[PDB]
RNA sequence: GGUCAAGAUGGUAAGGGCCCACGGUGGAUGCCUCGGCACCCGAGCCGAUGAAGGACGUGGCUACCUGCGAUAAGCCAGGGG
RNA sequence: ACCGUGAGGGAAAGGUGAAAAGAACCCCGGGAGGGGAGUGAAAUAGAGCCUGAAACCGUGGGCUUACAAGCAGUCACGGCC
RNA sequence: CGAAUGCCGGCAUGAGUAACGAUAAAGAGGGUGAGAAUCCCUCUCGCCGUAAGCCCAAGGGUUCCUACGCAAUGGUCGUCA
RNA sequence: GACCCGGUGAAAUUGAACUGGCCGUGAAGAUGCGGCCUACCCGUGGCAGGACGAAAAGACCCCGUGGAGCUUUACUGCAGC
RNA sequence: ACCCGGUGGAUGGGCCGGGGGUGUAAGCGCCGCGAGGCGUUGAGCCGACCGGUCCCAAUCGUCCGAGGUCUUGACC
């Protein structure tokens, strides 16, 4: 839970910051849904969607940043903002398959 | 027809025989690319020894590419006896399993 | 506190077989996409990068 | 877990000792008993 | 030649049991010795002229082993050489 | 060496070679370790390196394995090698 | 000499099941490496905070820095100690 | 946590083992003796019943003209009075 | 292991429409020194439930897998 969240936040944030990442399958996927509903209000554009994402990524730099810089860039499709690819390799010791994710473009 | 052969190695005599007993009876080439993208441990070391088999092999026992594993075969040897915890009491060793790694390399 | 354990030896024999169910199977592979080697199956690579899509390096 | 090993230099040394091993019978018996007996050195020399 | 009814034998082994070949592992073994052990002869006190026993010490270049100790692997004098 | 506070207890570890001539150089490798070349009487004598057997783990073969009891087996007969 | 819950020493068992030593969490980015979940910088975040504070001493005693380097110790790694 | 993944990778008990139910039987509560009935080859997540399961050469017992503590008008003595 | 999908797709997530859940939001706005109140609002925000649409991601590839045993007889 607590951690859930936790993750959906650091990850969502650096992702922003990025235009892609890596993490494990899941970890992509999920970030992967939520990232992405944020776009969808990034897109919304306004006081209040800007207010939510905030309300989770937590700092302006980015929050806006998203918002004014890519919402439009995609502002038009229907959701999909993400798109999740899976990996060649995995991290050792472990054996766990990476991938690597973005924001189609 | 030469081979590949590397002692006091450190590792699971068992998981490295399956390694190699996957890699097995096979094309050079084709298994080489086993150990490359082969999951659990020691699939480095099995594709190293490998490297050297076949290097061994064309440099001076000799035709390349007709070359493949003809024989694979791991054999455990000294140990590396682990001193654990007293019985709360009496220590417990566990060994690590030194182990022994052996490949054939023959042209076709 | 072992209630229990093992009465008898295990026999050589059947233990390896127990072992025996136990098997090891090279991954799948495929031929690259074009960056020409054998990979993965569905992954670009430090031969490749695509996909149809320029993303990796080397 | 109060063990009893806690070796308070002050003591130890002091509790035992060459002098101390001296100054009795028992203590300057044992002391040559090992002396030749043995080798090694002495409890204060540790 | 094809169909159907019936009948009996076999090939396919994940591991496996026994048989062999070739390594590994483990150090038994035989033999070997600069070491004991055991009887017999020789020998039989050391000590403040701080002994027996260690302490910290030199080696050009360093733990350890040694031998000295401050004139530290050594100083003198006589016999061997 | 080591458990003991202490008094005290008290291991295990010898052998390559005739003598190192102990392994330049080349070869894969992060390396160790593996391949060549040279010693060589041999190095499956190669540095914990004589003789290094058993237990036990491996790798190839013969035979043998899915309506079947038993450690074992052993008497008969058959198939395959 | 099976044969004395034998002594010595190897060597297999369960078994690749059991455990990783406090449910105070992590994640991303780049850096270095032969190879890094397990090292370095860096940005999200969590946990102390009467302590998971710094201090005096007791005890240990070079463990400290700095350049090197990883075979074993480090209950995985490990270019980190 | 368990379970699947990758890294790591012990332990007591143990003659040996390819080890069914039966009704009976034997030393008298049998997987392996008899007659019979099901019964293919392997495994992992599990459930405890049996393998008189493990742990400990019964501490409750009795036995050895066994031991150690204490008791009184038990024997004998020593102490001190 | 079982079952249905594998871009000639709706399978998963996304989006979207719906319910169903909370109970009228963030803002300005107006009444009271304040506290707040009422309005804009039954709003706002919404986890699986029903069902759209190819926004995203099931690409592309590989393996293995039959041939029809021997003899009797009944038929064409």
């Amino acid at each position: 839970s607590s951690h859930r969240l936790a993750l959906y936040r650091n990850q969502a944030k650096s992702l922003l910051t990025h235009g892609r990442i890596t993490t494990t399958v899941p970890k992509a996927k999920e970030l992967r849904g939520f990232v992405d509903h944020l776009i969808h209000l990034a897109k919304r554009g306004d006081l209040h969607a800007r207010r939510l994402v905030l309300r989770d990524l937590q700092d302006v730099k980015l929050v806006r940043k998203l918002f004014d810089e890519i919402a439009p860039r995609y502002r038009d499709r229907q959701g999909g903002y993400t798109r999740v690819l899976k990996l060649a390799e995995r991290r050792r010791g472990d054996g766990a398959p990476l991938a690597l994710v973005e924001l189609v473009e | 027809e030469a081979k590949a052969i590397a002692r006091y190695v450190r590792i699971s005599p068992r998981k490295v025989r399956l390694v190699v007993d996957l890699i097995r009876g096979k094309s050079l080439e084709e298994a080489r690319n086993i150990l490359r993208y082969t999951n659990k441990r020691g699939a480095y070391f099995v594709a190293k020894v490998l490297e050297s088999a076949a290097a061994n092999a064309v440099n001076n026992h000799d035709l390349e590419d007709r070359l493949y594993v003809k024989a694979a075969y791991v054999d455990e040897g000294p140990a590396l006896k682990r001193v654990l915890p007293r019985a709360r009491g009496r220590a417990d060793i566990i060994k690590k399993r030194t182990s022994h790694i052996t490949v054939i390399l023959g042209e076709k | 506190a072992k209630h229990p354990v093992p009465k008898k030896k295990t026999s050589k024999s059947k233990r390896d077989m127990r072992r025996s169910h136990h098997a090891l199977t090279a991954p799948n592979l495929t031929e690259c996409p074009q960056c020409h080697g054998k990979k993965l199956s569905h992954h670009i690579c430090p031969n490749c990068g695509y996909y149809d899509g320029r993303q990796v390096l080397a | 877990m109060k063990r009893t090993y806690q070796p308070n230099n002050r003591k130890r040394a002091k509790t035992h000792g060459f002098r101390a091993r001296m100054k009795t019978k028992s203590g300057r018996n044992i002391l040559a008993r090992r002396r030749a007996k043995g080798r090694h050195q002495l409890t204060v020399s540790d």
